[PDB]
């Protein structure tokens, strides 16, 4: 509406980098304690700002949890825009490897990974 | 010899660390009840035995010990009147280590320990890569002596975040692997030092730092609190200081930065 104590504003939304690790689920659950959602990447322009706002490994929303090799942000949003690294998603891991990671120095560039892994992250509400 | 048939042509479909599924064909006869009898093939012994209700072709078996080999048996009683059973044997998977853990964290290494497996493995698959995902490295480790197994990773890029999986080794067989991330620490620059030691200027070397850095931070205090900063790109390895006060006995502190992780801090005097 016009962007919170901690909260800064990006073409409509507001975001929260969160440097404190947490598992995905947790991340998530977090979020949603904000009224917010591990942030959804729709543009390459918002995939710029939320890896240059954090500049850190971080959890994005993005994950195929409840049908494997079928990804879905947490936030509803169709799957319009992908930046994935070379060779993912992969399942390497046979045990959760279902959730989505930003690695910052390739461009913000996304990897599935296990999700009980530790990892900062970004909220986003509007 | 049974005056009445039973059970059948018995499977086990399914086995994970501790459960298997168990499923047979049934009596074709009246039957008033199955038992299921399993227990490990080790003489040491004793079988676990369930009573279940004839309409039942099935039964998942729980709370098994990981890769140990069992006998399951499958058959009918009528009156006073046992069936022959139907047999098989099966192995449990071997069950993924537990508690992982990060211990000491440098730049270059990481320390892992993990709780040993409850199945006999001699061995453990170490299986690295940075979250980029990039060919991963492997490597076998010799099952510690007590109830926890430790290794070191060495060779690690700094500041960078590693994906690590662990799994049990016996035989050609393996447990799925257990996972954990670690972040290694920023390299430090060291044995920053004098070349000039000016009356408005102060000419630093410095021992590079290792590995991706964006720039290296020069912070330099002469008073109680009042102090100033300055940045000096990767390639650099010297810089020069030039608005100071005359002869004003600093001590000057350095440190390496990588997005929002910084290194250690170096340090010598200056007068
Ligand atoms: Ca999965
Ligand atoms: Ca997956
Ligand atoms: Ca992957």
């Amino acid at each position: 509406e016009q962007c919170e104590e901690g909260w800064t504003k990006f073409q409509g939304h507001c975001y929260r980098h969160f440097p404190d690790r947490e598992t995905w689920v947790d991340a998530e659950r977090r979020c949603r304690e904000q009224q917010s959602h591990l942030s959804s990447i729709v543009t390459p322009e918002e995939q710029e700002f939320v890896n240059k706002n954090a500049q850190d490994y971080q959890w994005i929303g993005l994950n195929d949890r409840t049908i494997e090799g079928d990804f879905r942000w947490s936030d509803g949003h169709s799957l319009q825009f992908e930046k994935w690294r070379p060779n993912q998603p992969d399942n390497f891991f046979a045990t959760g490897e279902d959730c989505v990671v930003m690695i910052w120095h390739e461009r913000g560039e996304w990897n599935d990974v296990p999700c009980n892994y530790q990892l900062p992250f970004t909220c986003k509400k509007g | 010899i049974p005056v009445i048939d039973g059970p059948t042509q018995i499977l086990v479909r399914d086995v994970s660390d501790t459960v298997a599924f168990v499923e047979w064909t049934p009596p074709r006869a009246k039957v008033d009840f199955i038992l299921l009898k399993y227990g490990l093939v080790g003489g040491e012994g004793g079988k676990t035995t369930f009573r279940l209700q004839p309409p039942l072709s099935q039964y998942s078996v729980q709370a098994l010990r990981p890769g140990s080999r069992y006998e399951v048996s499958i058959s009918a009683v009528r009156g006073t009147n046992e069936s022959d059973a139907s047999s098989t044997q099966f192995t449990t998977e071997i069950d993924a280590p537990k508690n992982l853990r990060v211990g000491s964290r440098t730049a270059t290494s990481l320390d892992l320990e993990w709780d040993n497996s409850e199945a006999e493995a001699q061995e453990y698959k170490v299986v690295y890569s940075t979250l980029a995902g990039e060919q991963y490295h492997e490597v076998l480790v010799p099952k510690g002596i007590g109830p926890t197994t430790k290794t070191t990773l060495t060779d690690l890029v700094p500041g960078t975040e590693y994906g690590v999986g662990i799994s049990a080794v016996m035989n050609s067989k393996q447990s799925i692997p257990a996972t954990m991330n670690a972040r290694t620490e920023l390299d430090s620059p060291r044995d920053l030092m004098v070349t000039a030691s000016s009356e408005t200027s102060i000419s630093l070397i410095w021992t590079k730092a290792s590995g991706p850095i964006d720039h290296y931070r020069i912070t330099f205090t002469p008073s109680s609190g009042i102090s100033s900063e300055v940045t000096v790109p990767r390639d650099r390895t010297s810089y020069t200081l030039t608005d100071l006060e005359p002869g004003a006995e600093y001590i000057i502190s350095i440190t390496a930065e990588r997005g929002r992780q910084q290194s250690l801090e170096s340090t010598v005097d200056a007068f």
